[PDB]
DNA sequence: GTAAGTATGAAACGTTGTGCCTCTGCCCCGACACAGCCTCATACGCCTCACTCTTTACACACACGG
DNA sequence: CCGTGTGTGTAAAGAGTGAGGCGTATGAGGCTGTGTCGGGGCAGAGGCACAACGTTTCATACTTAC
């Protein structure tokens, strides 16, 4: 109860957690959690704003050693790609993860799959089936001025 | 003269030694109950903070 | 003669030996082979009415050490061995004290304050860190021992309902092990659910008030 | 007129007395099977690929010696 | 001078680990139901470590006969 709590507060502010960033701190599973999250989001008859790609990305790109620059780029080729339906029905967080991992191969901090998926908790196989789907419309996604030493035009 | 150093190094032995007394109940309530505990979840960080 | 007699033929035959003071370098040096058989050479000069000691470190080793006596007559030390084969002998008895001490006074020191940096390498300091950690609690959907304890739970099983005739051998053969025995030991042993046990324990066995613990129960039906 | 006890003001340990935890059951549950579709997310597993030092083979060479 | 007596190139095995993608399996969730049983903090016994007068003791002057 105290870990869905936190989670919900968490969202609530507007700073949402992942459920994978409160297991990793509770003593519980993601399933009790979500399941605790849910009874509560019930018995309270309160409701919680849907989560946005946005919302990851500080804590994401803070946790990595990625300059401010390289945020500001995976943030908008995020929600550029949302917007485009280049990620339908996929988590948020594959997606922020997809576009921190492109926005790094793009530019002059390169960061492997490895890394980005430990930090935002998703599986490198979801982060490549994510990045796949948006993967054709990389140049569009990113900001029209946006300085790197490695060609967008040319990416892993 | 117990300058800001030794005084503060007198109240981390005891904010310690509750640290380290924390997590032994901690995880002497799992290792009891036979699952290993998450050394993690067993340090109470607000103790020395 | 048994094992624990002390060959005293030494002390007998009254041998004298040296007791010697030396440095850790001195020795480090001879550690550093310790098995050539030679580390250094001994040199005594006496005069008319003066005795002076000094030892010289061999060129090969090196790649002065005078040495002063003290007197002797306010404590007497013997020297002891111990046999692998457990044969305690004594050596000898010691006759005369000295100590080595460094030719050099200046350079000496910075050799000493090496050893010193060098004892200091185990010193463990904090470390300024430049970027706040932000791997702990890195986001993981199960921890590794809950998704082991969920499989073992799941493997292991829930206890059955046996037979009240199995249940009930095994109650009283277990019975002869000891005279009584405790509700959840006595469940570990017949393994059957707790409520389901309790009745048949209830059936023919009863509980007695002891004062020593508490009241456990007797599988002495009377 | 002391003697054998009579009274009196100190210590001193101990037996109920008082707490002080410490279990002991005991209700009070959630989670097991398992039914379809459903979509996304997570885990496993297995063979194909890489490669890398370390030999492995084999035509050829270059003296060597009697 | 044709025997012999040793080197050398370079990809070819020989292991020796190691890696990566993919495809299958799993899961979680809503739901609804039904037998059953451990579980993780719980309302109620149960017996010991202090604990607090207290009952006895012990000289030490005195009480009471004798």
């Amino acid at each position: 109860i105290a870990s869905a709590c936190l989670y919900i507060a968490c969202r609530q502010e507007g700073v949402p957690r992942t459920f994978k960033e409160i297991c990793a701190v509770s003593r519980i599973s993601k399933k009790e959690i979500g399941r605790c999250f849910k009874l509560i989001l019930k018995a309270l008859e309160t409701s919680v704003d849907l989560i946005t790609t946005g919302d990851f990305m500080s804590r994401f790109c803070s946790n990595l050693c990625l300059p401010k620059q390289v945020q500001m780029a995976a943030t908008h080729i995020a929600r550029k790609a949302v917007e485009l339906d280049l990620v339908p029905g996929r988590s948020p967080i594959s997606v922020a993860a997809a576009a921190i991992y492109m926005a790094s191969q793009a530019s002059a901090e390169k960061r492997t799959q490895k890394e980005i998926g430990d930090i935002a908790g998703v599986a490198d196989v979801t982060i490549r089936q994510s990045y796949r789907l948006i993967y054709p419309r990389a140049p569009d996604l990113f900001p029209t001025d946006f300085k790197f030493d490695t060609p967008v035009d040319k990416l892993p | 003269l117990d300058l800001a150093g030794p005084l503060l190094a007198f109240l981390f032995r005891g904010m310690f030694k509750n640290l380290l007394k924390e997590v032994r109940i901690y995880a002497q309530k799992f290792i009891d109950r036979g699952k290993d505990f998450n050394l993690e979840l067993a340090i109470k960080t607000r103790i020395i903070s | 003669a048994e094992r624990g007699e002390l060959d005293l033929t030494g002390a007998k035959q009254n041998t004298g030996v040296w007791l010697v003071k030396v440095p850790k370098y001195l020795s480090q040096q001879w550690a550093k082979a310790s098995g050539r058989g030679e580390v250094g050479k001994l040199r005594i000069a006496k005069t008319q009415g003066r005795t002076e000691v000094s030892f010289t470190l061999n060129e090969d080793l090196a790649n002065e050490h005078p040495f002063v006596l003290q007197s002797v007559g306010g404590q007497t030390l013997t020297v002891f061995t111990e046999s692998s084969s457990d044969k305690l002998s004594l050596e000898g008895i010691v006759v005369q004290r000295a100590e080595c001490r460094p030719a050099a006074s200046e350079n000496y020191m910075r050799l000493k304050r090496l050893q010193i940096e060098e004892s200091s390498k185990p010193v463990r300091l904090s470390q300024q860190l430049d970027k706040v950690v932000t791997t702990n609690y890195k986001p993981v959907a199960n921890h590794q021992y809950n998704i082991e304890y969920e499989r073992k739970k799941k493997e292991d099983g829930k206890r059955a309902r046996a037979d009240k005739q199995h249940v009930l051998d095994m109650l009283f053969s277990a019975f002869e092990k000891h005279q009584y025995y405790n509700l959840k030991d006595l469940v570990d042993i017949t393994k059957q659910p707790v409520v389901y046990l309790k009745e048949i324990l209830k059936e023919i066995g009863v509980q007695n008030v002891k004062g020593i613990h508490k009241n456990t129960w007797e599988l002495k039906p009377e």
